[PDB]
């Protein structure tokens, strides 16, 4: 899985 | 990418990752051609056979990446999509002819050491470089094998353009002038090819005349990944440039 | 334009590790 991203 | 290697930092600053919002996953490759336009394969966004019909709000564009899974904080830039434009004559019903699409970003992205646009070919660029034997470069975060895993970092592989007759004789699918194929022959020994996840990514060549990198193709389709006697097919960017320019100087 | 000239390579006159393979094929 992918690392969580912010505000986007 | 199958049988490739780890890309160097900033080696492909035009590389773009099309990222699905939910579930969070990689859906395709793409390329940066300006501060607000991204080029990719139409099948990455629209493919009815598999119930694929993404809309602008379903995806995100991640630029300046190297690591596949990590959020590269002070380096990558995540952009939202304003509008998606698929070629009007994209043939998803048959052979994926004219497999091309453009995506306009909501805001221009700032260029950096890791983010920079690739050039698009003109008539003369295509004529001198799109020749059998000449090698181009394909990049992506797609699968390492047709069936097994996945790369931790962007992968790269150089592949030679193949003679048209050989491309046609390698498949039962109808090939058009809007496609070209690349890859090594069985008797050439070397290997490599794009695979699932690499779709939409760029096939670039470095002009020996002005030393600039040009995107000559878009990863379009293939039968399996890196199979002997099979070749990867790419959208002929120059052959569809008129459409590209039309959309850009209309909604640009 | 400035398209196709990489900040960490062409702009600094540095070559990547497999660029040569492409050139030799042209
Ligand atoms: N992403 C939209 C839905 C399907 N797309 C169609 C295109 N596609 C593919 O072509 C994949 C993976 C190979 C990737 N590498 C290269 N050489 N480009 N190969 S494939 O699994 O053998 C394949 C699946 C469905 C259609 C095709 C056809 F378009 F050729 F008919 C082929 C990946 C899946």
């Amino acid at each position: 899985d992918f690392e969580e991203i912010p505000e986007y | 990418i199958v049988e490739g290697s780890d890309a160097e930092i900033g080696m492909s600053p035009w590389q773009v990752m099309l990222f699905r919002k939910s579930p969070q996953e990689l859906l395709c490759g793409a390329s940066l051609i300006s501060d607000r336009w991204v080029l990719t394969a139409a099948h990455c966004l629209l493919y009815p056979p598999w119930d694929k019909n993404f809309t602008e709000n379903d995806l995100l564009v991640r630029i300046g990446k190297h690591s596949r899974t990590r959020y590269e904080r002070n380096i990558e830039k995540i952009s939202m999509l304003e509008k998606i434009y698929i070629h009007p004559r994209y043939n998803w019903r048959e052979n994926l002819d004219r497999d091309i699409a453009l995506m306009k970003l909501k805001k221009p992205v700032a260029f950096s050491d890791y983010i920079h646009p690739v050039c698009l070919p003109d008539r003369e660029t295509a004529a001198s470089l799109l020749q059998a034997g000449y090698k181009g470069r394909v990049t992506g975060w797609g699968n390492l094998k047709e069936t097994w895993g996945q790369p931790s970092v962007l992968q790269v592989v150089n592949l030679p353009i193949v003679e048209r007759p050989v491309c046609k004789d390698s498949t039962r699918i109808r090939i058009t002038d809007n496609m070209f194929c690349a890859g090594y022959k069985p008797d050439e020994g070397k290997r490599g090819d794009a695979c699932e996840g690499d779709s939409g990514g760029p096939f670039v060549m470095k002009s020996p005349f002005n030393n600039r990198w040009y995107q000559m193709g878009i990863v379009s389709w293939g039968e399996g990944c890196d199979r002997d006697g099979k070749y990867g097919f790419y959208t002929h960017v120059f052959r569809l440039k008129k459409w590209i320019q039309k959309v850009i100087d209309q909604f640009g | 334009a400035d398209c196709g000239l990489r900040p960490l390579f062409e702009k600094k006159s540095l070559e990547d590790k497999t660029e040569r393979e492409l050139l030799e094929s042209y």
